[PDB]
């Protein structure tokens, strides 16, 4: 999920956005 | 600031600010 994703490796636009409503 | 290591307060804040009036779902846990 997120912090696997974006906090313990490099996150990404393509993923934060995924997590938009 | 989207490509980068963002932990805590600075992932939410990344959220904020991209997904705007959208709105955002932070779930750590999952």
């Amino acid at each position: 999920g997120i912090v696997e994703q974006c906090c313990t490796s490099i996150c990404s636009l393509y993923q934060l956005e995924n997590y938009c409503n | 600031f989207v490509n980068q290591h963002l932990c805590g307060s600075h992932l939410v804040e990344a959220l904020y600010l991209v997904c705007g009036e959208r709105g955002f779902f932070y779930t750590p846990k999952t």
